[PDB]
RNA sequence: AUUUAAAUAAUAUUUUAAAAUUUAUUGAA
RNA sequence: CUAUAUUCUUUG
């Protein structure tokens, strides 16, 4: 009797999709909730666990944190591209680069104003060091697909450089292996791999060839 | 009747104990304690009325946390 | 691969519409609420 | 040298008289209860 | 008793010096002595052993 | 068999040879089944080995009338 | 499942690039509290698995192009090594893995 | 066969059909 | 149709509510938005992936979308996303810290 | 089927023979039951040895390009055999490995690869650290965690026990009396209106007088 | 032991098979002038636990 | 017999995969065969020199190979030199005493089949490592003087350079940050740090339930 | 691990008898 | 005998 119970509860399922009544963060319960705010909103999506194993992307492990700021309206001309570019890096990396690294906090801000300058600020693990605070310069002959990846770039050569000029790394060392775990908020749809957790954590385990 | 004498001092250390027929009547609403030898401790410790069957280690059985006056 | 269970099933329907329909998987799709800023931001 | 005179472990005894399936088991004998 | 040469030992006995045995009179009927009564002292209950057990002496 | 709450793959088993009886069997490659035997000689084992198929057509494949492609 | 170490060439099905898949040691599920229909038929896959993957849509990622697809075609060594001999050494650096020369 | 012969303890040879052919 | 009787009758009625909820006004919603929201896809994001991923603005529906699976109740794989944590297994009953037994 | 009612069918035995069945068997169920003659193990595969020149010939005949890690070893249902010295011989396991036991011998120098262990993340060495043991000790330390915080005030606790019972056992032993005298003065009315006269001795209670009651 | 002397009837002088099988009753098996060619069961392999089997080995 | 009640479910003297059962070889023996005229003083003794010179029969012969038992000896004149398995303490200081040595050897099967049967390989051949158990017990252990004590207290008991204290023991980190890296098994040692009260290790998990089996046991008690 | 022997080979085990059973054929109603 | 009792103690 199961065949007609599922389709009960799936005619169900699309009755309260029509008229508001239903919840999608009930699998969620156990996870603390995400900043809600203006540029956030990358937190509050369920991301497919499929393209977060797509999106590897890895930085210098001395980062503590990244924060994408962009403002709302662009009263430049070219104000519009900077914030696409921004705004583009905000909602594909961000969430995957806090997803692998896992000390490093990521939030993205729609600030209000015409501005057509956004920002992206790098801390390390050092609380003496001053952040990083990186412009987003697009090229006016370089499109939207690839501008993003140059940002990436230089986000990773930012956040390395970043580390490699930290005073002594001991300290930081330790800072690093003690400091609590930052991607707790990532709400993930675990698709055809959800039966067991070990493969809810499959994207850790890295077989290693040729040692 | 038969009931378990179980260390209060909870090292699941548990002595199968008869009821007397005063205590086999329900004249009273209590668990009978005793002083006996807890062998676990090499101690004299209370020993509580408890089922025979049933897990003499509960999670149940945990005492809170008290910090203790001496030392600093 | 022929499910021999439902739920191994549903396994297969998810790989399967995570290959053919993509366009799903895509973050603009993902996004379909913010093609703009946040929803409380706009007007009646 | 100074090793100390003998090993002094916490670990609990694995097997008493009383208690019928109890005892250290062969790594290929079937284990406690398998096959419920 | 178990001796050293048994499958189990036990840990060490009650010290004999604490908490003594009382030699209190057979509760058996069968086993009581004939003369003992029943005792029945009406008594205000001193709840504190130290002087419960001053009772049941005669020192003065 | 792994008593660990996590097991995430690992190349070769990491605590030696599986514990376990069902184990014995599953690294000699015979089916779980084989736990339940109580006829261990050789001609057992190569009989649940599965090497051997054991199974028939209902009628001679030159008679088979039906389209039975593997179902013996 | 599965009890044993094996090695899988696999080709990326969308750019047509080799390469190279593992499957290690995941443990039986507990034979203590025991369940037949999980350990028969994780019998019954773990044979099909040891074979070439033959009843299995096989699922993994591309490094050439990275995306998680279920295009994959299992290669058996022969064919491997029919694919393989025959190349360039220029294009054994497109298609294959790192060396490999 | 509810009860299974000992056929182990003969080496194998054909006997001649007891109703024997002229 | 017994209707004198309560949960044989009201639940089946339910069941016949649910179900006359769906084929009238239920189906043609879902199959539109379905229809609609591919609809906004192709003439939005499309362009600029076709831009993007290096196609044109046609074989690139084609790779984006292969097959068109449209979800009807008897074929969908699942109601909700399978649970991110999953609660811890205690020993067997509520021992503490241990149980020889499973 | 007979055989499943279990019918000794042999044709020495009876001349019937079971149905379902094949005629010839070019291995009968020993020899196949044997895994040490079919399997590599202990066992040489390749018969013939060669020289030095022969070793350096067959070598030069791989075409570059190869390795040796991109031949699996074969399971246990396969055969283990070698050919010799075959076109495509390196595309056979146990002739590689084998010719490259002679290549060892000879002092020949091997031109391919060599076999490469694939190993995880998650790997641990083979000398393992232990859970048993450590397993056994932290929760047994928990256990006398336990004990430690149960025992504080035992010694008054346990003082107050006794005399709980002390007063149980006094508060009863008391009631009883007041039970037992009315009820043996209600003896008493009971015997004096059937007119026996009762004396003074042969009541238990020696001082009383029956006409006070 | 009765069932354990049944082996040899009318050899005086042997002795009767103990419970378990000592360390000469194991190696008798393979010590003799029948077994020597034979490098499996010799010096005991069944008691002993299995060779690690090749990183690849599978039983299919 | 079924008055009789069943123990230790195995039985009492019971053999499994891995006891380690020794045939002994009593000190008393050896020494008549070194000063009968057997054996070489001069020579380091090994188990084949042992089956060589026929002091000890092939029958006698199985895994693991032998224990030195001093029965009757309270002392060795000359030096010896031998390899053998599991000496008793008694016997090793009788032995070192003289002056002279004892390496606890201890080998799987193929260990045993390669030394009593060196003509056989012609190159020396890659050998395992003996099992876990007897890695603890006698290979590694100083008071057995096996021989791996110089690998345990140079190369095996340092963890990785690079490794965190819940990562101490595997080969290589799994992971960079020795911080629990999942949600779930962050709340499961979350868990586990409140269910064992706080107590150092509670850090890294150890499931509850057991195995029970003769290859994970080690000594219970014993001089050291 | 305080602490003494030894001729290392096994293969066998009365005898005649039910009412019965099981397998495969033939025949009768 | 099988289950529940898993420290020196305990059920049918
Ligand atoms: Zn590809």
């Amino acid at each position: 009797s199961e065949r007609e119970a599922a389709q009960y509860k799936f005619i169900r399922r699309w009755e309260l999709q029509m008229r508001d009544e239903w919840d999608q963060l009930e699998p969620f319960k156990g996870l603390p909730k995400p900043k809600r705010q203006f540029g956030n909103e990358a937190a509050e999506v369920i991301w497919p666990y499929a393209l977060l194993l797509e999106r590897v992307v890895k930085v210098h492990p001395f980062t503590k944190s990244i924060y994408v700021y962009y403002a709302q309206r662009q009263s430049t001309a070219r104000g519009k591209l900077a914030a696409e570019i921004a705004r583009s890096f905000a909602r594909e990396f961000l969430i995957p680069i806090t997803f692998h690294n896992s000390q490093v906090y990521t939030e993205a801000e729609m600030l209000l104003e015409y501005s057509e300058t956004p920002w992206v600020v790098l801390h390390s693990l050092d609380n003496g060091q001053k952040p990083r605070i990186l412009p987003v310069a697009p090229v006016e002959g370089t499109p939207a697909h690839t501008a993003v990846e140059q940002l990436l770039a230089e986000v990773v050569q930012g956040c390395e450089a970043l580390g490699a000029s930290v005073a002594d790394p001991v300290t930081a060392t330790r800072v690093l292996n003690e400091r609590p775990l930052q991607n707790q908020y990532v709400r993930v749809d675990y698709q055809w791999f959800g039966d067991t957790p070990d493969e809810r954590a499959s994207h850790l385990v890295r077989w290693e060839f040729e040692p | 009747n038969m009931v378990a004498l179980r260390s209060e001092a909870n090292t699941g250390h548990m002595e199968g104990y008869l009821k007397t027929e005063t205590e086999r009547l329900d004249a009273t609403g209590r668990k009978v304690q005793k002083v006996l030898w807890d062998p676990v401790l090499q101690r004299h410790c209370l020993f509580k009325e408890t089922k025979i069957k049933g897990p003499f280690m509960t999670k149940s059985a945990i005492a809170k946390k008290v910090d203790f006056p001496i030392g600093g | 691969e022929i499910p021999k269970t439902p739920r191994e099933y549903e396994k297969l329907l998810e790989r399967q519409r995570y290959d053919e329909e993509r366009w799903k998987y895509t973050i603009e799709y993902l996004f379909r609420k913010y093609e703009d800023g946040p929803p409380e931001l706009l007007d009646r | 040298a100074w090793r100390p005179y003998q090993m002094l472990k916490p670990m609990p005894h694995n097997w008493g008289p009383a208690v019928r399936s109890s005892g250290v088991r062969g790594p290929h004998m079937q284990l406690l209860q398998e096959r419920i | 008793v178990l001796h050293k040469w048994a499958v189990v030992s036990r840990s060490a006995p009650p010290p004999r010096g604490l908490r003594p045995i009382a030699r209190t009179i057979p509760t058996h009927p069968r086993l009581r002595p004939v003369d003992y009564k029943i005792p029945y002292v009406l008594r205000t209950f001193i709840k504190d052993r130290h002087t419960s057990e001053v009772q049941h002496l005669e020192n003065r | 068999f792994s008593t660990f709450a996590l097991n995430p793959e690992t190349s070769v088993a990491p605590h030696g040879p599986p514990r376990g009886l069902v184990n014995r069997y599953v690294s000699m490659g015979l089916p779980p089944w084989a736990a339940w035997c109580n006829k261990v000689n050789r001609y057992s084992l190569y009989r649940m080995s599965g090497v051997t198929q054991r199974s028939f057509l209902p009628k001679p494949p030159q008679e088979m009338d039906v389209i039975w492609l593997n179902e013996r | 499942s599965s009890r044993f170490f094996q090695k899988y060439f696999i080709r990326c099905g969308n750019c047509q690039t080799i390469q190279r898949y593992a499957k290690g040691y995941k443990p039986i599920p507990n034979p203590i509290l025991f369940d037949s229909d999980a350990h028969c038929r994780s019998y019954h896959r773990e044979r099909r698995d040891c074979t070439g993957l033959t009843g299995t849509l096989v699922t993994c990622r591309c490094d050439k192009c990275a995306r998680v697809h279920s295009h994959w075609t299992v290669m058996d060594f022969q064919e491997f090594l029919d694919a393989k001999l025959v190349m360039t050494p220029e294009e054994r650096t497109a298609l294959l893995w790192p060396g490999a020369g | 066969i509810h009860k299974g012969w000992r056929t182990w303890e003969y080496q194998h040879t054909r006997p001649d059909p007891r109703p024997f052919p002229d | 149709e017994a209707h004198k009787e309560s949960e044989l009758h009201q639940n089946r009625l339910r069941w016949v509510e649910t179900m006359k909820w769906w084929e009238e006004i239920g189906e043609p919603h879902h199959q539109q938005h379905a229809a609609s929201e591919w609809e906004w896809f192709r003439q939005r994001v499309l362009p600029a992936k076709a831009a993007a991923m290096g196609l044109s603005e046609e074989d690139a529906a084609r790779e984006l979308r292969r097959a068109v699976m449209h979800e009807t109740p008897r074929w969908y794989s699942r109601i909700q996303p399978p649970n991110a944590r999953s609660e811890i297994k205690e020993p067997r009953d509520q021992r503490w810290p241990s149980s020889p037994k499973w | 089927t007979p055989m499943m009612l279990n019918i000794q069918n042999m044709m020495w035995w009876n001349g019937k023979r079971n149905l379902y069945r094949a005629t010839y068997r070019e291995k009968t169920w020993y020899e196949i039951s044997r895994t040490g003659a079919f399997t590599k193990g202990r066992r040489p595969v390749m018969r013939q040895k060669y020289s030095r020149e022969a070793l350096q010939a067959a070598l030069a005949m791989v075409p570059p390009g190869f390795e040796v890690a991109d031949v699996p070893r074969p399971p246990q249902r396969i055969l283990a055999q070698s050919e010799g010295i075959v076109g495509r011989w390196y595309s056979n396991y146990w002739t590689l490995h084998s010719m490259r036991y002679q290549c060892l011998l000879a002092g020949v120098e091997w031109p391919l690869g060599e076999r490469q262990r694939p190993r995880t993340n998650y790997d641990e060495p083979f000398f393992f650290a232990d859970f048993e043991e450590s397993k056994a000790i932290r929760d047994y330390r928990s256990r006398w965690i336990n004990v430690n915080r149960s025992l504080v005030g035992m010694t008054k606790r346990m003082k107050e026990a006794e005399e709980e019972a002390r007063y149980m056992q006094f508060r009863k032993l008391q009631d009883t009396f007041w039970s037992n005298r009315k009820v043996l003065v209600n003896r008493v009315k009971s015997m004096y209106n059937q007119g026996a006269r009762t004396s003074a001795k042969d009541m238990p209670i020696k001082t009383i007088n029956i006409k006070a009651f | 032991m009765s069932r354990l002397r049944i082996r040899d009837h009318s050899n005086k002088l042997r002795q009767p098979m103990r419970l378990r099988a000592t360390n000469a009753d194991i190696g008798s098996g393979s010590s003799s002038i029948e077994w020597e060619r034979a490098s499996n069961r010799k010096y005991g392999a069944m008691l002993a636990p299995p060779k690690r089997q090749d990183f690849e080995f599978r039983v299919v | 017999f079924m008055l009789a009640p069943r123990v230790s479910a195995g039985g009492p003297r019971n053999r499994y995969e891995g006891k380690l059962v020794f045939s002994p070889l009593r000190l008393s023996k050896l020494l008549w065969a070194i000063d009968t005229g057997r054996i070489n003083p001069n020579e380091v003794i090994t188990l084949y020199h042992l089956r060589q010179a026929n002091v000890v029969g092939e029958r006698e012969i199985v895994w693991p190979g032998f224990v030195l038992i001093s029965n009757g000896v309270r002392r060795v004149p000359y030096p010896i030199h031998i390899e053998l398995q599991n000496a008793s303490a008694e016997s090793i200081r009788l032995i070192e005493e003289a002056g002279g040595s004892f390496t606890c050897v201890y080998m799987t099967h193929e260990g045993l089949y390669q030394e009593l049967h060196p003509e056989e390989y012609p190159i020396f051949m890659d050998q395992e490592l003996p099992e876990r158990r007897g890695l603890e017990s006698l290979a590694t252990n100083p008071s057995k003087r096996g021989w791996l004590t110089r690998w345990y207290e140079d190369s095996s008991k340092y963890a990785h350079p690079a490794a965190g204290r819940r990562y101490s023991h595997y080969l290589k980190p799994p992971t960079e940050r020795d911080f629990p890296a999942t949600v779930e098994e962050y709340e499961m040692v979350k868990h586990h740090q409140k269910w064992h009260l706080n107590q150092p290790g509670t850090g890294t998990l150890l499931p509850w339930h057991s195995y029970n089996t003769a290859d994970l046991v080690k000594r219970a008690a014993g001089r050291l």
